[PDB]
């Protein structure tokens, strides 16, 4: 992978101890070495809430947000339970003879963890008042930190500064095992991993390493040491296939966890690290942390590679090495280029512009007019000239219509809708009662439901046909006439594709009559030209004729119904467009770099 | 130092 890091909200505040992310209100609570604790909103910089809790260091806090409640431990051997909508102290009691280190709060029954320096864990129920429930015995030092099985809240681990983790099920006085860690300095920390694949657990170390056990097996899988200075924690992402670990060498490491290999490197600047919390439900994949010096709001994203060609030959991507993923730039092509064949051009790479989401793709508008790029549940559309805005909003999916100032989505209800001139039509409706695999751009808009394709017109929205065919693509001819339909053939039973003539007249003479099947819709509208052997992995028209990609990386052309190979390329080629001034067609590889090949007779 | 003190 190659991970990106947006710095969301930083705080210059005292040594931050706790830390936890709010799931649906945009807030962390911060709770400091100076007693006090903090509520940011980090979405709009601001500072909701703080409260003067104790002249003793606060160092555990996390959010009760179902019953709308903050708690938090001190030094001062106490725990205090706050409504945040009013500020006002709930609870306040002696829950450990010594310090507390860390807190946990069972997903779903009124039941909350208190691990301590009193060598004990404890139970506590808070709709029975608070009463301490049971009380955990058996590790021989300090309690350094709590932890409920995601999978199975009934259990919970406990990392201790004796050298070992020690899970138990709600009710038994004995673990029911007993995890030697090896690391002869102790646990500081300890994490589940949230995924039912693996059951993994992870802790980290004054030792300098970081550790990652099988719990079922009871065995240590990986060592992963990076850190300079003793490690303050380690956890897995709730989204990204990471571990996130912290230190008092004031850095952050983004490890990897399938090669457990440093993924990224994080000096932030509040100097030492001290604890970690990651949104519950991977929202922007925030992660954030606490300092000597405060703390930070990190968002994480993906650079995926992007580019989308215009017709007249301007490309634009976002990201690369050198550059940021969410950076948008812009190169011109023209016949100049020297005509060596298997060489990425060389193109001089003018900065376009900037966008607040991660892309995953990219693509101009039919004329090259706008650009619309699409992320993480948003799509956003900018104008090519000067990287001005014109539209956003949350969609599953994007298409354009023909006139390069309409479009259709799947939105966030997984319903249709249709803007037309950036300003929505409300009226435009297609009732789609299945669910919508995809959205197909072309003259017809194309919808995915099963393994069917359904072809509407764009303007009214009216089924003017349905293909029984499990289509993997759909590529028109751009004088509207043709159109391929290419088969996710899945273990090459049928053809890669099928050509489909389409009658525009034959769908308005059903029109006029009303004698529009609405189940399949017109079935002389479309009428199947050839079937095709090779796969298909990218596609343009040009005229009457096909070029297409393979999977074994070939560049063949199909016209009237034969298929004849033009080139035999070596890595993953995606097809970008034929232009037709240099007589060339445009291909892509998995680094986008671009090539040309020319195409006649 | 034969004693740190996990005292932060």
């Amino acid at each position: 992978m190659k991970l990106d890091i947006k710095k969301t909200f930083s705080n210059r505040s005292d040594r931050v101890k706790g830390i936890d992310f709010h799931p649906t209100e945009p807030w962390v609570l911060t709770t400091l070495y100076s007693g006090r604790v903090e509520l940011w909103n980090y979405e709009t910089q601001v500072e909701v809430r703080s409260i003067q809790v104790t002249e003793t260091p606060v160092r555990a806090g996390k959010f009760i947000a179902r019953k709308n409640w903050i708690i938090v431990g001190s030094d001062d051997f106490r725990i205090r339970v706050f409504n945040y909508n009013t500020g006002e102290k709930v609870v306040d009691f002696e829950a450990h003879p010594d310090y507390i280190r860390s807190i946990a709060v069972h997903p779903t029954k009124p039941y909350v963890l208190s691990g301590s320096d009193d060598l004990t864990v404890k139970l506590w129920n808070w709709e029975n008042n608070w009463a301490l429930e049971q009380t955990f015995e058996g590790h021989e030092h300090f309690v350094m930190c709590v932890a409920f099985n995601p999978k199975d809240p009934s259990t919970f681990a406990s990392g201790c500064l004796d050298r070992t983790v020690k899970v138990w099920s709600l009710g038994q006085s004995t673990p029911n095992f007993t995890l030697t860690t090896g690391q002869e300095r102790g646990v500081n920390y300890v994490d589940y991993y949230p995924l039912p694949d693996k059951p993994y657990m992870i802790t980290a170390s004054d030792d300098l390493t970081i550790k990652i056990w099988d719990y079922q097996t009871k065995s240590c899988v990986a060592t992963l040491e990076g850190h300079m200075s003793n490690v303050s924690f380690a956890v897995f992402h709730p989204t990204l296939p990471i571990i996130i670990s912290g230190s008092e060498d004031g850095t952050l490491k983004i490890w990897n966890s399938s090669t457990y290999k440093v993924e990224k490197t994080l000096n932030v600047g509040l100097e030492r690290s001290w604890c970690i919390a990651t949104h519950p439900t991977g929202r922007k994949n925030y992660i954030a942390s606490g300092f000597d010096n405060g703390f930070t709001v990190l968002s994480l994203g993906n650079d995926e590679p992007t580019l989308s060609l215009d017709p007249v030959g301007k490309l634009v991507w976002s990201g690369g090495k050198n550059a940021a993923a969410s950076d948008i730039f812009t190169a011109v092509i023209r016949g100049n280029e020297e005509v060596e064949q298997d060489e990425p051009l060389s193109l001089q790479t003018k900065e376009l512009g900037s966008v607040d989401v991660f892309p995953q793709s990219l693509a101009h508008s039919p004329n090259g007019r706008f650009v619309t790029v699409v992320g993480d549940g948003e799509y956003v559309i900018y104008t090519a000239l000067a990287w001005r805005n014109k539209a956003f909003g949350k969609c599953q999916d994007f298409v354009w219509g023909p006139d390069s100032n309409s479009y259709a989505l799947i939105d966030e209800t997984g319903q249709i809708k249709y803007y037309k001139n950036f300003k929505e039509v409300t009226s435009w409706s297609v009732p789609m009662h299945s669910a919508i695999d995809r959205l197909f751009s072309g003259a017809l808009l194309g919808v995915k439901s099963d393994g069917f394709v359904y072809f509407f017109d764009w303007d009214n929205g009216t089924l003017v046909r349905r293909i029984d065919v499990n289509a993997k693509d759909v590529i028109w001819s751009d004088n509207g006439e043709l159109v391929m339909i290419v088969n996710t053939n899945s273990n090459g039973d049928e053809a890669s594709g099928y050509t489909l003539l389409f009658n525009k007249d034959a769908y308005l003479e059903a029109a006029n009559n009303g004698n529009i099947d609405d189940s399949e819709g017109v079935d002389e509208a479309f009428d199947v030209l050839y079937e095709l052997s090779e796969s298909i992995t990218s596609g343009k028209w040009v005229g009457d004729v096909f070029i297409f990609t393979t999977a074994t990386n070939r560049l063949n052309y199909f016209v009237g119904g034969k298929t004849y190979n033009l080139a035999h390329y070596t890595k993953e080629m995606y097809l970008l467009g034929y232009l037709a001034r240099d007589n060339k067609v445009y291909l892509a590889d998995r680094e986008v770099h671009v090539y040309g090949y020319e195409i006649s007779l | 130092c034969t004693f740190k003190t996990k005292t932060n």
